[PDB]
């Protein structure tokens, strides 16, 4: 399986897309995933466990999370992977990203309702279920709470950090991995689901399709950061409280550990890295 | 040292706030909400965009819900 760039996508390819990402949907796993997400983003805390966010597992953790959600896409049609989103290269709403044929666009201003694309709620197909307020429909306010998504250049300094993570291993942590995640820093992952807005930058954000493109590219963004630094891995490497090691297994699955996901190759490649 | 406990009407709405390690209320309802370790505060309805306090998390809620009732 090849993830690639979105802005790559064929006309069928998008359609396919769409069609299988609405069937999880249907069904009532997509929903799983939502949640599942939510509840670790609100247990994860800088001051004891955390594994999914503000911690070294923030990356591998996505990793899985995304293959599995790309497993069960591929369990609809098998043709199907999922692809990235650069935003520090396609950084307007003009992105064909944002297309009635991909992912529609902005929500209006009265309410941040998305009015166009095959998520709108008007199509009867995607309804918000897994929420934290009343508003059943899928809301974005692009670029309306932050200014500018990062540039190639912000991205560039984030993938010059040699080390993957430092002690305390939390939101606090210089090092690759949290200036990637963005509580320090020029800000990479966390100013894109700010810049998205509505359900994106709420911790159901899994709610907004485009959460899956977002995670892709950060993922690739690790792909990129092991080859520019080979001499540098995964940290900790054992006995560290709260924090999930290189040998450890992570929640939810428990059968998983950061090791077994360092390499990306053994489960699918890039168009291009 | 938890923040201090607030209250007030914010755009129509009653936010309030109090140490538990803090617990943050919009109209009654429990509002997630949660500490960095740099001190800074972030809510469920926020959770990549840090604020400086609880109120501020509580204020952004508010903000983001436009006038919608939270989920419990
Ligand atoms: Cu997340
Ligand atoms: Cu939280
Ligand atoms: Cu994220």
């Amino acid at each position: 399986t090849v993830r690639k760039n979105q802005a790559t996508l064929t006309a069928d390819e998008k359609r396919r897309f769409v069609a299988a990402v609405l069937e999880l949907k249907r069904s009532g796993r997509y929903d799983e995933f939502v949640r599942t997400h939510n509840e670790f983003i609100m247990s994860d805390t800088d001051s004891g466990e955390r594994t999914g966010h503000r911690s070294p597992s923030f990356l591998p953790w996505h990793r899985r999370f995304l293959l599995d959600f790309e497993q069960a896409l591929q369990s609809v049609d098998s043709s199907v992977t999922l692809p990235y989103w650069d935003w520090s290269a396609d950084r307007t709403v003009r992105a064909s990203l944002w297309a009635p044929d991909f992912l529609g666009g902005t929500g209006r201003s009265t309410d941040g309702r998305v009015m166009d694309g095959p998520f709108a709620a008007s199509t009867g197909n995607w309804p918000i279920n897994v929420r934290v307020d009343s508003r059943t429909y899928l809301r974005r306010s692009l670029g309306g709470s932050v200014a500018e998504l990062p540039t190639r250049a912000e991205v560039e300094s984030v993938l010059a950090i040699s080390a993957y993570d430092l002690p305390p291993y939390n939101s606090a942590s210089e090092g690759f991995r949290n200036h990637l995640e963005g509580w320090r820093g020029v800000n990479l992952h966390n100013r894109v689901h700010v810049w998205v807005g509505g359900q994106m930058a709420t911790g159901v954000s899994p709610n907004d399709p485009v959460f899956w493109l977002h995670h892709a590219y950060v993922d690739k963004l690790w792909a990129e950061w092991q080859r520019r630094h080979p001499d540098s891995a995964y940290v900790p490497t054992g006995g560290t409280p709260d924090v999930v090691d290189l040998n450890e297994t992570m929640k939810p699955w428990n059968t998983v550990r950061p090791a077994d996901l360092l390499d990306h190759t053994a489960y699918y490649t890039f168009d291009a890295l | 040292a938890a923040p201090e406990s607030f209250d007030e009407v914010y755009k129509g709405r009653r936010i309030q706030g109090r140490p538990a390690g803090y617990e943050v209320f919009v109209d009654g309802v429990q509002l997630h909400v949660m500490r960095n370790a740099d001190g800074s505060w972030i809510s469920v309805v926020s959770h990549y965009d840090p604020v400086p306090t609880p109120r501020a998390a509580a204020r952004a809620a508010v903000d983001e819900l436009q006038g919608a009732p939270l989920l419990p």
